[PDB]
């Protein structure tokens, strides 16, 4: 059932600037949540966001049904051009001034104008003259995060990350310690909980979990990225996916720093604490009761399928791990399903080699097998002399016809 | 400036090494200033050692000496020293004649199943030490637990790379792990075999 | 149908059709330790434990598969224990396995020499 299990307010709230509008805009052209939060919802904040036209989509599915913003429409395309002129402007005497040494200043502004108007990356090459007219790597880390923001809406990841790469490396580690207990400033965490994105949207879940878990509670309000109650999701269903237990006891459930994350959302807490404690019975229904609330967010709806097939397989594997010779009926019950299909998806699993086990389909039970190392040795050294002899007559034979000079001439 | 009332809930979680280490201090920088706290801090000491699982017998190490043992409580004394026998036996009589007084606490809340499952976990490893194929409920009966019970500390220690040994359900057995085959002679054979399935192709596809 | 029949391997492909299902028989061996038979006769599509049990049987003959039939129960138990490398016969095919490599090797010498010697091949 696709329900609206969430409240818009919070959503809102946490987020501003054009992620929120995206955010809003991508909940609405989903099917939860529409039928009267959406024009409440969205037209509030097109008053001061461009390219207007973005409630038409979905304005007339009211009509089913069964606004009136008509004069605003042409309101604001009349003034949206005004802001331009002046910044167009304003660059000319900014070189008329012949002060490029110093003006940093001019595309301070001159940049979030642009974005403002939802324009591309035309704007960018201001951030170059940075590279160009500056002296210290402070004016260099200051414009990352900048390139970093704006190229967030751009679909850029690998982009993204070659500029994380670059400001972390170009640097001695990042000015070191940063004057001690961490710096003021808490880019640390940006250029963590933006690099570890940039790997999720590319379909690498470890390192995008292993960046997402290192960040920082300090600060933390990241009004024009992720929300704070979103690393946690983020950092921890790509944790129970790809960490082994080892990495899940030292980087997640002992570490401090991501305590604090798990405090706000209980149920990530919870699902990670019962699938340590080899408690799959309740741990996989609280994982399904949060599923479709997930596929409503954006950077994380279309792993939800993967994330979730990848946990469950991870599951199956350490429910058979102490055991050699398990219960299957005990073993359906814990995972809330039935003998039929559990078998299989433990035929699935041991036809690739993650499970070493076999199945008694009389009396249901799963066997744990050894590999006998003589037998195998021996088998596998002699299929070896076999090819090796096969090889060797054809190499003769080949030697042969080459020194004979054989072959079909093309007559 | 009270920590206590408005304060209590930033307290009342229960991670606490910050005041495990500063018990050892707090023993003697409060001891003669802190006397309304005094009756309760001697108390607590012997949980900061207890955890660790070292320390042999704080009951006199320390300065602590004048106080030494006190009439009304002298079995939560005792239990550090059961705790280091690793005497199950000792700990649940102990638990059990002076409830209220030596659990009563708040603070003990939290530390009472810790405390009372590395026990079982070193008897358990030390029982099983002489054994190739060993009963659940055998272990059932020194353990004073059930044998759903003893298969989940069972399976939290096989996990736990502790006991190296492997649970059969269907007969409710415990199979420990003792014979060591040639495993370096084989893989040897195997790297050989492997290596020179290679080297063949290689010398072979020399002659184009 | 035109394409196989017209080059003349038509029956040589009807034998890929059925070793299709000797080939999934085969690879049932290495998940399951005890099968029913009308269970086995729905992942190889096989359509009845009558027919299943003579093409395991078949099987069994050729020395393909190791198992046994159970009609009782009306079950296949597989086995997957053929042999352990201790058997004085075995060195017989390790001895065998010898010999021919070391012919092998000896041809290899003989048609070697015969080049080490040649006039031609001293001037380059």
């Amino acid at each position: 059932v696709e329900n609206p299990s969430l409240d818009l307010e919070q959503y809102a709230a946490s987020y501003s600037g054009l992620m929120r509008i995206e955010r809003l805009q991508f909940i609405a052209d989903h099917c939860p949540t529409l039928r009267v939060e959406a024009l409440k919802m969205a037209l509030s904040f097109v008053q001061r966001t461009f390219n207007v036209d973005m409630y038409e989509e979905i304005h007339r599915k009211l009509s089913e049904a069964t606004a009136l913003d008509t004069a605003w429409v042409e309101a604001t395309r009349k003034k949206a051009l005004l802001k331009l002129e002046k910044l167009d402007t304003d660059l000319k005497n900014y070189k008329g001034n012949s002060i490029k040494e110093s003006i940093r200043r001019g595309h301070d502004d001159l940049g979030d104008h642009y974005l403002d108007c939802g324009d591309l990356s035309n704007a960018l090459k201001c951030y170059s003259r940075a590279r160009d007219y500056c002296t210290s790597a402070k004016h260099v880390i200051n414009m990352c995060l900048n390139v970093i923001k704006v190229s967030v809406y751009l679909q850029n990841w690998s982009h993204v990350l070659s500029y994380v790469s670059k400001a972390e490396s170009t640097p001695e580690i990042a000015e070191q310690r940063g004057e001690r207990d961490s710096q003021t400033q808490a880019i640390l965490t940006k250029l963590k909980c933006a690099a570890g994105l940039a790997e999720l949207a590319a379909r690498k879940y470890k390192q995008a979990a292993k960046c997402l878990l290192l960040a920082s509670f300090d600060h933390c309000d990241f009004p024009e990225l992720l929300s704070p109650s979103n690393v946690a999701i983020y950092g921890g269903l790509c944790a129970l996916a790809t960490f082994d237990r080892q990495e899940l006891q030292r980087n997640v459930i002992s570490s401090s720093s991501f305590k604090l994350f798990l405090e706000l959302e209980p149920q990530v807490r919870d699902i990670i604490f019962k699938f340590y404690e080899s408690k799959y019975a309740s741990c996989l229904k609280m994982l399904d009761e949060m599923k479709d609330n997930l596929l409503l967010d954006m950077y994380l709806a279309p792993h939800v399928r993967t994330l979730y097939t990848q946990i469950r397989n991870r599951a199956l594997i350490q429910y058979f791990s102490p055991y050699v010779s398990a219960d299957m009926h005990r073993m359906a019950a814990a995972f809330n399903t039935t003998v039929a299909a559990l078998e299989d998806e433990l035929t699935q699993l041991i036809l690739e080699g993650l499970i070493s086990a076999r199945v008694d389909s009389h009396s249901k039970i799963l066997y744990a097998r050894d590999v006998d190392q003589r037998s195998t040795t021996f088998e596998k050294s002699l299929l070896m002399g076999k090819e090796f002899q096969r090889r060797a007559k054809a190499m003769m034979l080949r030697a042969a016809v080459l020194r004979n000079q054989i072959h079909v001439k093309s007559p | 400036v009270i920590r206590e009332c408005g304060g209590k809930m930033h307290l009342r979680e229960g991670e606490f090494e910050k005041a495990h280490t500063d018990f050892f201090e707090a023993f003697k920088n409060y001891d003669e200033s802190g006397s309304p706290r005094r009756t309760t801090c001697l108390k607590y000491l012997v949980l900061a050692n207890m955890l660790m699982k070292s320390g042999i017998n704080p009951f006199d190490s320390q300065e602590a000496k004048p106080y030494k043992n006190d009439p009304e409580i002298l079995a939560m004394t005792n239990l550090v020293s059961a705790y280091q026998n690793n005497d199950i036996t000792e700990f649940e009589k102990i638990l059990k004649t002076n409830h209220s007084n030596i659990m009563d606490d708040p603070f003990i809340r939290e530390h009472i199943e810790e405390l009372l499952r590395n026990i079982r976990t070193q008897v358990l490893i030390k029982l099983i030490k002489p054994y190739t194929r060993i009963h659940i409920p055998f272990i059932s009966k020194e353990l004073n637990i059930d044998v759903a019970d003893v298969e989940s500390l069972l399976v939290q220690c096989i996990l736990d790379n502790t006991i190296h040994g492997r649970i059969d359900q269907v007969n409710q057995l415990l199979e420990l792990d003792h014979q060591k085959r040639g495993g370096a002679r084989y893989t040897a054979l195997d790297k050989w075999t492997n290596q020179l399935n290679s080297l063949n192709q290689a010398v072979v596809s020399k002659l184009a | 149908s035109e394409t196989f029949t017209r080059d003349n391997n038509m029956g040589l492909v009807k034998q890929c059709l059925s070793s299709l299902y000797k080939k999934n028989i085969q690879r049932l061996t290495k998940t399951f330790l005890t099968l029913s038979l009308q269970d086995m006769a729905s992942r190889v599509q096989l359509s009845g434990p009558q027919e299943a049990e003579k093409y395991v049987l078949h099987m069994i003959e050729d020395g393909e598969i190791f198992a046994s039939i159970n009609q009782k129960d009306g079950m296949v138990s597989f086995h997957d224990n053929p042999e352990k490398y201790n058997n004085p016969a075995m060195l017989h095919n390790i001895d065998q396995e010898m010999l021919k490599c070391i012919e092998l090797d000896e041809r290899l010498k003989a048609m070697d020499q015969e080049i080490t010697v040649n006039p031609q091949f001293v001037q380059k």
